[PDB]
DNA sequence: GGTAGACGCGGACATCAAGCCCGCCGTGAAGGTGATGACTG
DNA sequence: CAGTCATCACCAA
């Protein structure tokens, strides 16, 4: 609900009708569940069910603003459209929960006390590293939208890196092993594939049909 | 009319790190390429030798733990067996420009701020300042463990204008106090010196050099580094001593310490010899802070006394206050 | 009131350097500037399997193969050179004074009254009942550990430096001089005193002590040996590693100013014994005891704080004590 | 400024005990929105 | 007597 930032704590007041009952659909429409329990008269009942509905409506004019962003894209054989994105709060919303249960929590942490205790059994466990944190606000983020229940104006990023970007340095010096018993490319990086191919050399054909088509790129 | 809720003080006396070498005396003339003094990393076998906690003193450990040896790496620097003596090299640039801040949000407080200070400076200039880092110069007061029962200790310090130098002093640091500040006609040309940078007259780059006669192989002490939120097994190492590359060496804030130990005004024990010049007064390594807010002589009573109300303190007062805006700091509300 | 501080701190006094070993011949003791150092070397051998035996693989073919079959290891050592008899050992030691003040604190009042009780031990007895202790292990060669087991002559020569060149020059004999008693005479005496000056401020000490033992042809020396610890190797590549300083068999610092405190007659159990290093809950652990418990309230952090905050001082024998832990140094603070 | 043609086997690699205490971790600035309130030309 | 400019409380885990 984006709003007048000094104006959104009514709106608690508004939909606190679908905690409890399931009377959020009761003020505006089916005010029947307006007439019993909140003991107004026609003007306010009528008054109650006119300005409820200025919530999910329109509010203002459809237009833009110099500071948003308003992209062109090239069409197949004509000129350009103007492609002005927005901010998928509900689809941040979505994933913010699905990741703060999926990097904390009580499955998601018990799992890790199981590995912790070294006996576990298998059960699903989730981690996300190297994230990075988006402010939005700043020490007051309630003037945006609501960006506080448990957003706080944190929206995670999942990393998007490439892959070379984190290197070392290159010293093949004119050393008494620096020069012969460098003939193997010593590097970091190859413990992975060492292990991935010491441990995937185990398992039978009794499920081989994935599993032949792996060292064929390696 | 209130201070700004920002305010930014640059240090003036800026020094450099110092860098330890060994020698002979007769050849401390011929300094100038001694070997570094180097960091060595040992190992001791030593005895539990701490404090006993009776808070969960089981007999069984804690009466066996004593007979038990204990074990620790350490670090540790020497003089060589054929030297005696220890070298300290370091530069030192003294700015000026010491009441103008680098950050401020008021503009009002901001020239109130300088009118104060030039008020300050045109009766008398920063020779009182001056002279007393000339003595902490002069004599080897950054040398710290170093000069303890030092036999000789000798300070050079060369003025440098380009490669070439342009002007050179010599003293004898042991003869020159630490609780005095009792100088001679020597000293005063080395703080008009520093008083010409302070006042921004001139370029003011100094090199000083401290040579000390320990003895034959003995320890000397070079700063130690502050190690920082580890969360380690049981202490891979409990002293680590800081070094640059192959040469042993003391921190720069040290001997910035060391050099603004000039607060004779402080009020208990004025007469007990000169500490730091912090906002304060607090020497943290005795545990107490002379000049508490209590008594009003702390800088940030003086300092909104001074400039705001104009009620000026005493001029031994004064010279605390420059003293802490040669210092530097966040002197904001 | 009056708690003491959370932060305790004291310097050592008597700081000794690495004593540096080389080799020559008797009786040209007075000509020894420059004798060859006696250089640590690498050998290997074949040792037999001399260990105890566990017995958690106990089978009949296991052990008497592993005892039947030969043992290899590789060590280090350190020899007087086929011509040389005389052990020459070098050291310098600097005495500093101003014991009783602590070089870091908390509490000021603990502090003042710390500096009060230690001035009033200073006046009423000098450092001269530790001085002399002192001069008496400069005086025997304890700083020679091994090196003067079963040596023939013994030979001590201390000079006080007080400028470039020796303004004082001492001879003793260390074998006549004993390691059990502290009886002095008119030459150990000016020694002590010169020692005394120094821990009380009165002066610059600074000395350069040689010892020459007398131990044969070819014999082994023994330097000082490190801990190569915290690493966990493989093969145990080297079961002894002997100190050394650029090309030199050395000594620890911390091994001769081990002996040079061995002071402390006054431990509850007996003196005839001899005497331990001066150090809190005073415990030899190459004996694996602990002379003056903490049980039997004798220990250094009960005397101290009887003697300092509730005015309780000690016996007299005591002081000595405390007096010498200050000498020490440590880190003391909260219980 | 001469090819020539080869480099050994076996066997073994130490055990013991121990790893410190104390105090502390800086401050300033990083809010949009109507709604009168004061100004108002 | 009507636009407009600085300030003012309104919220807020």
């Amino acid at each position: 609900v984006v709003g007048n930032a000094a104006a959104l704590d009514v709106f608690k007041f508004l939909s606190l009708q679908y905690q409890g009952k399931n009377l959020l659909n009761w003020l505006t429409e089916d005010s029947a569940e307006a007439l019993q329990a909140l003991s107004d008269n026609a003007e306010q009942a009528r008054e109650w069910r006119q300005a409820f509905i200025g919530i999910t409506t329109v509010k203002g004019a459809p237009a833009s603003h110099s500071l948003a962003k308003q992209l062109y894209f090239p069409l197949p054989g004509s000129g350009y459209h103007l492609l002005a994105p927005l901010f998928p709060t509900s689809l941040v919303h979505h994933v913010h929960a699905l990741l703060r249960e999926a990097r904390f929590g009580d499955a998601a942490k018990a799992a890790r006390e199981a590995r912790s205790r070294q006996e576990s059994w298998p059960h699903g466990f989730s981690e996300y590293p190297n994230l990075a944190i988006q402010k939005f606000g700043g020490t007051k983020p309630q003037n945006i939208s609501q960006l506080n229940n448990e957003r706080r104006g944190e929206n995670w990023l999942l990393p998007s890196l490439p892959p070379n970007w984190q290197r070392q340095n290159v010293n093949a010096p004119m050393r008494h092993s620096s020069v012969f018993e460098h003939d193997f490319g010593r590097t970091p990086e190859v413990s992975r594939l060492t292990r991935t191919l010491q441990r995937f050399l185990a398992k039978t054909v009794h499920n081989n049909l994935a599993i032949r088509q792996r060292r064929a790129q390696l | 009319l209130s201070t700004a809720s920002v305010l930014a003080f640059e240090r003036k006396l800026d020094p450099s790190d110092a860098l330890m070498s060994a020698g002979a005396w007769a050849q401390r003339d011929a300094s100038q390429e001694w070997p570094a003094v180097t960091v060595r990393e040992k190992s001791v076998r030593g005895t539990i030798s701490n404090r006993l906690k009776t808070k969960d003193r089981d007999p069984a450990k804690l009466d066996a733990s004593i007979q038990s040896p204990n074990l620790q790496t350490v670090d540790v620097a020497n003089l060589p067996s054929d030297a005696d003596t220890l070298k300290v090299r370091f530069t030192l640039r003294v700015l000026g420009g010491a009441g103008t801040p680098s950050a401020c949000n008021d503009a009002a407080y901001r020239d109130k701020l300088l009118q104060t200070v030039a008020t300050y400076v045109n009766d008398q200039g920063f020779a009182e300042l001056a002279r007393r880092y000339a003595h902490n110069l002069a004599n080897a007061r950054f040398l710290w463990r170093n000069r303890v029962g030092a036999e000789a200790v000798e300070v050079r310090i060369n003025h440098i204008r380009q490669g070439e130098v342009a002007r050179a002093w010599r003293f004898d640091a042991l003869a020159i106090g630490l609780r005095d500040f009792k100088a001679d006609a020597e000293l005063d040309a080395l703080a008009e010196l520093i008083a010409s940078g302070l006042s921004g007259s001139g370029h003011v780059l100094l090199e000083v050099v401290a040579f000390a006669r320990i003895g034959d192989g003995q320890e000397v002490f070079p700063s130690q580094e502050l190690i920082l939120d580890k969360g380690d097994k049981k202490g891979q190492k409990s002293k680590t001593l800081y070094s640059v590359r192959d040469a042993a060496a003391i921190h720069s804030q040290k001997i910035g310490n060391a050099l603004r130990t000039i607060d004779t005004w402080y009020p208990d024990e004025d007469g007990l010899g000169p500490i730091a010049v912090e906002p304060y007064g607090s020497v943290t390594s005795q545990g107490k802070a002379y000049r508490q807010p209590k008594q009003k002589l702390d800088f940030y009573t003086l300092l909104d006394n001074w400039v705001l109300r104009d009620e000026a303190p005493a001029v031994e007062q004064q010279h605390y206050v420059i003293a802490n805006l040669i210092r530097g700091g966040v002197f904001g509300e």
